[PDB]
DNA sequence: TATATATATATGTGTATATATACACACATACATATACA
DNA sequence: TATATGTATGTGTGTATATATACACATATATATATATA
């Protein structure tokens, strides 16, 4: 059913931007593209730049401008005989080849290849595993394992920015959930607040065998104890940290 | 082939009759045994032959069918 | 009987049973007879995969090779202040 | 069918429960009969006679079954219904949800023991942080005379879900509603003390008979917890055994 | 080959034609010694009984066929029949009325046709009916027979169409039996299938397919078999689904209750099933003309077959769920879904719940946006997070 | 056809509990499949 | 009849993806349930 043409897929915007004036936003799909594009600028005082995260974050003008054009915005797979390997690799139980490739970084993607999907609106399968997939676990590398000089991850370091940033004129309590409003909105944090929330909460936990040695933040509350391994704790309207 | 057959043979070969000419499962298959001026109905979980079974019960039950027939009568 | 922070655990062992754990749950030199039966000890096994400054992972041996390759930024960080 | 037909409508007439719905296997499964005699006008599907054939409207025009046979067999297997309602659905099960039991529960020292009913989880992570003082508290208590359980979230009212009968004998009773039966939270504190509900408690060897004897509100002290689900465990306690 | 079966049944004439080779066109020479005047092979076929190909049947054979009787007992309840049969050279008409009294004799012409058709009217008044059939009973026979018919496409091998009133029969499959069987009483279900193979020929030349349905709103244990074409109703071939289930079905409940305690046995473990079983047995006899029960040894299938072990696993698994069920989704559908336009449809499969408000919204757009989609062709559906791996898994 | 029940739904501002799925790998528990035999 | 020997499950950690549920409070409406009339 791959051969013939059974999955498709959709193709939504990931950023909008918005010029002043001008009645027509520049869309960008992946996210180093943006930042690529966003350097190379001299003056970004006057655009807006929209961040969609999922797909329900998008207006009326917008949804009635993409369903407009609802059939010009489908892709079709098409199955290579290269594609066997690459799905062993990717998903397959072995993780050495996983190892093995995921060292380097995802190719570009060349112009012929681009013109070809844009013109005859199809996808081949390894075409799509080895830029979208790997680009999501080299993603997935960065945002789980730690970095060697500070030692935290991404959301841990986004954590301690932004309780530098909040507790500085003085260093009164917060809540667990509105220091995580105050870190997801000043820190540009794009995922969702329950994740964020266990990791403020697991970030200020202080017991016999937990995680960290020396925590960023005073717990003030309930923040669970040995026998339940720290699992114990608070519900975030009730915990706070300093 | 097309074969005209005689009730002789066709009885013998086919299983319309009687039943199955050899041993199959008879399930609910029964009988009676004595355990100490006790009858118990048992069950018995072998296969039997059922035409075997029926020719007993064909005879048995013109036995009964007499005597139904003569139940109301002189003799 | 635990405290807050304090193991204290008591087991109730039936009669006659302390010399069936000895000649059943062997001792080597490495961990005792009464601690393979109460599951009291556990290997300190690393994977020391980290990620590197301008992105991608890097895996280091031991500890030492941490620590050597922290030392020049700090060292160059006191010198741009 | 004649014999489902009875132990349908006889079923639903001794359950109050009034709501399962059964049929024929349950009906019969307990059922061994034997059916001797003669049947004029049948016909079979073939020589050997394993099956006789016929309309079903012979027996429902001409025949009766006697309705003491049928009477006598309906009640046996009701008995049986009852009996297998009273288990399997409800056979042994195991304790209740969010629940830590004190070491002197229902035993020789049953009444000298507590029970913290707490309001969520994170009221109950307190309590285990604090009745776990080992040796910083020789003065406090423990989980040798104090038990746990959540009263998950605002009880239920069971003054206006719930209703009076005046009997013929004078006495009037008061019988629950379905929901107000059903609710986990009600059912599993009255697993946990053993209380009972035709029983008044107004003597003390039926007040010995509680699994411990004292249950202790550890709820919060704004308006919305000390207020109002203390007022409604109050207002259960009143309504059920005011002794 | 055969490669079709056409079968009719209108205004109370019943007719069923096959396109094999033909019957043989050929004097019977010891039926004509028996009759004193010229016997051909249809006439011993449709007119002698205890007579055929299948009076000395083989250990191996799957034919229904056994006893030389069924095609006269549809000529002996017919007012009027004929039998018509070409094999390629010759065709062969024969007219066999009033219940096997008149056989007039045949006509045989030259043709290059080659099949097989039984054409009759029954004695409908005979046998209790109405002359001509009520509309109940017309809509009654016509529902039974098309019935029939699917059991036959579903039995009949690959090449061969079966046709009812000349429409096709959609019923290829077991799971297009049980779909048939449980759309009313649990539609949009789950559909357990296995191909129950042997080792040993002649049983490893029939392998058995099976599709059952499993539902808390089943009553009672009940199953479909077609067993060498025969729509039979008894047979220890169910029974040996039905013990192999239920063990399975008592040794995982003891495991999943804590209870520990309790003990079910097959009326418990088979009571929410539906089951279609279609195939061919060798060897088996059967306990009358009527076929309604097959003889054979339990054993058989005890040494001989396999149950595959998936089709076990999935069985037991929602039984089990049933049984604990008892002691104690996010699908817009289509307008066209299913239907004759099913291939020009789509469905939309969101990652969860908001994303389907966004494709609602989107969807109903009715004259705003003019060329866009709408529910007649397009579904939805919700991925639930995060799928699951099948790589790891099988 | 009537008088009479007892359960049943929906609104805003409140009180409380949750659960699948991905990703890697050291470790724990369950057979089971043979291979000498016995 | 013990032995290995290759199978198969099974939680567990951080950072992600998508959801689920009980309760209080007032009042107007509702749809089927019920006597006794007969």
């Amino acid at each position: 059913l791959i051969i013939h043409g059974f999955v498709k897929r959709l193709l939504t915007p990931l950023i909008r931007v918005y010029e002043k004036g001008k009645t027509m936003p520049v869309e960008f799909y992946y996210e180093q593209e943006f930042d690529a594009w966003a350097k190379k600028q001299t003056s970004l005082a006057n655009h807006t730049v929209k961040y969609y995260k999922g797909l329900a974050a998008h207006d009326t003008h917008e949804v009635k401008s993409m369903f407009k054009h609802f059939d010009n915005m489908v892709y079709t797979f098409t199955l290579d005989d290269s594609a066997k390997e690459l799905f062993h690799i990717y998903f397959g139980g072995e993780s050495e080849l996983r190892k093995r490739e995921l060292c380097t970084g995802v190719v570009p993607l060349t112009e012929t290849q681009t013109q070809s999907i844009h013109s005859v609106r199809r996808i081949p399968c390894s075409l799509h595993l080895q830029v979208d997939t790997k680009a999501y676990k080299l993603d997935a590398i960065e945002r789980q394992i730690p970095n060697f000089l500070d030692g935290m991850t991404r959301a841990r370091r986004k954590i301690l920015a932004g309780g530098v940033k909040c507790f500085a004129s003085n260093n009164r309590e917060r809540k667990v959930f509105q220091f995580g409003g105050y870190v997801a909105d000043h820190m540009f944090y794009h995922h969702g607040d329950m994740s964020l929330n266990t990791s403020i909460i697991k970030a200020a936990q202080y017991y016999p065998g937990s995680s960290h040695l020396y925590p960023v933040f005073i717990g003030i509350g309930s923040f669970g104890s040995r026998h339940l391994g720290g699992k114990d704790a608070g519900s975030p309207r009730y915990i706070s940290v300093q | 082939a097309f074969e005209i057959s005689d009730f002789k043979e066709h009885a013998k070969k086919k299983s319309m009759w009687a039943g199955a000419l050899n041993k199959v499962t008879i399930s609910g298959l029964m009988g009676v045994f004595t355990e100490d001026e006790d009858l118990m109905a048992l069950p018995i979980h072998r296969d039997h032959c059922p035409a075997l079974l029926k020719i007993f019960d064909e005879i048995i039950v013109n036995a009964t069918d007499h005597e139904r027939a003569c139940h109301n009568k002189t003799k | 009987y635990s405290s807050s922070e304090t193991i204290e655990i008591l087991v109730k062992l039936k009669p006659n049973s302390l010399n069936r754990i000895v000649e059943e749950f062997k001792e080597t030199e490495e961990q005792d007879s009464i601690e393979n039966f109460l599951r009291l000890r556990n290997c300190l096994h690393s994977h020391l995969n980290f990620v590197k400054p301008k992105g991608g992972i890097i895996e280091f041996n031991t500890y030492y090779e941490i620590l050597y390759a922290w030392l020049p930024y700090r060292r160059e960080l006191y010198q741009k202040r | 069918k004649t014999i489902n037909e009875m132990v349908v409508k006889k079923f639903q007439q001794t359950i109050k429960d009034k709501n399962r719905k059964t049929t024929l296997r349950d009906s019969c499964s307990n059922i061994f009969i034997v059916i001797v005699g003669s049947i004029p006008g049948i016909e079979w599907t073939g020589q050997r006679k394993d099956e006789l054939s016929i309309a079903e409207n012979v027996f429902k025009t001409h025949y009766s079954i006697p309705s003491s046979f049928l009477t006598s067999m309906t009640k046996s297997i009701v008995d049986i219904l009852l009996q297998s309602i009273s288990k399997k659905d409800n056979h042994k099960q195991v304790d209740v949800d969010k629940y830590t039991r004190a070491r002197n529960a229902g035993g020789k020292r049953a009444q000298d023991c507590m029970l913290l009913a707490a309001e969520g989880d994170s009221a109950l992570s307190l309590l285990r942080t604090g009745l776990t003082l080992g040796k910083s508290n020789p003065s406090g208590p423990s989980f040798d005379f104090c038990g746990m359980i959540s009263l998950g979230g605002v009880i239920m009212n069971a003054c206006k879900k719930v209703t009076n009968i005046t009997t013929d004998s004078g006495e009037t009773i008061m019988v629950r509603n379905e929901q107000l039966t059903n609710n986990k939270v009600l059912q599993g504190i009255v697993q946990v003390l053993g209380l009972d509900f035709n029983c008044h408690y107004k003597t003390q060897e039926e007040r010995a008979k509680l699994r411990y004897g004292c249950i202790v509100a550890c709820v919060d002290q704004d308006l919305d917890g000390c207020g109002k689900i203390l007022g409604l465990l109050l207002a259960y306690f009143h309504l059920f055994w005011p002794q | 080959k055969v490669t079709y079966i056409k079968i009719s049944f209108d205004k109370g004439v019943f007719s069923c034609e096959n396109d094999g080779p033909g019957i043989p066109i050929a004097k019977h020479e010891q039926a004509s010694l028996i009759a004193k005047r010229d016997v051909y092979v249809p006439e011993v076929a449709s007119c002698h009984f205890l007579a055929g190909t299948n009076i000395n049947k083989a250990k191996d054979c799957i034919k229904g066929g056994t006893n030389g009787v069924g095609l006269k007992l549809a000529m002996v309840h017919s007012q009027w029949a004929i039998l018509t049969t070409a094999d390629g050279a010759q065709k062969y008409v024969q007219h066999i009325n009033q219940r096997l009294d008149i056989i007039e004799p045949p006509t045989i012409t030259p043709s290059r046709e080659m099949f097989t058709r039984i054409e009759l009217m029954p004695v409908y008044q005979e046998l209790g009916y109405a002359e001509p059939l009520s509309e109940t009973e017309q809509a009654d026979l016509s529902a039974w027979i098309y019935l029939r018919a699917c059991q036959c496409a579903a039995y009949v091998g690959k090449g061969t169409t079966i046709y009812y009133n000349d429409k096709p029969c959609r019923t290829g499959s077991v799971m297009a039996l049980a779909k048939m069987y449980t759309l009313l009483s649990a539609p949009n279900s789950t559909i357990h299938t296995a191909t129950i193979k042997a080792d040993a020929k002649p049983y490893s030349l029939h392998p058995l397919q099976v599709a059952a349905v499993v539902s808390p709103k089943f009553k009672k244990f009940e199953h479909v078999s077609v067993i060498n074409g025969v729509n039979c109703v008894k047979g220890e071939h169910v029974t040996f689904l039905k013990k192999t289930i239920n063990e399975m079905v008592v040794k995982k409940f003891q495991q999943t209750i804590k209870d520990k305690n309790r003990k079910t046995t097959l009326r418990d473990s088979c009571s929410n099933i539906f089951i279609v079983i279609v195939g061919s047995i060798p060897g088996i006899e059967w306990t009358g003309q009527r076929k309604d029960e097959l003889s054979i040894a339990e054993n058989v299938f005890k040494t001989h077959y396999s149950i595959p072990s998936s089709f076990l696993t999935s069985m037991t698994k929602s039984i089990v769920d049933i049984l604990l069920q008892s002691i104690s989704d996010k699908y817009t559908r289509a307008r066209n879904a299913g239907g004759k336009r099913a291939q020009d449809c789509m469905l939309l499969a969101a990652e969860g719940d908001s994303a389907l408000s966004l494709l609602r919204t989107g969807l109903t757009l009715g004259k705003s946006n003019p060329s866009g989609p709408s529910f007649d062709f397009c579904g939805m559906i919700s991925l639930g997070g995060v799928i699951m791996n099948a790589c790891k898994k099988v």
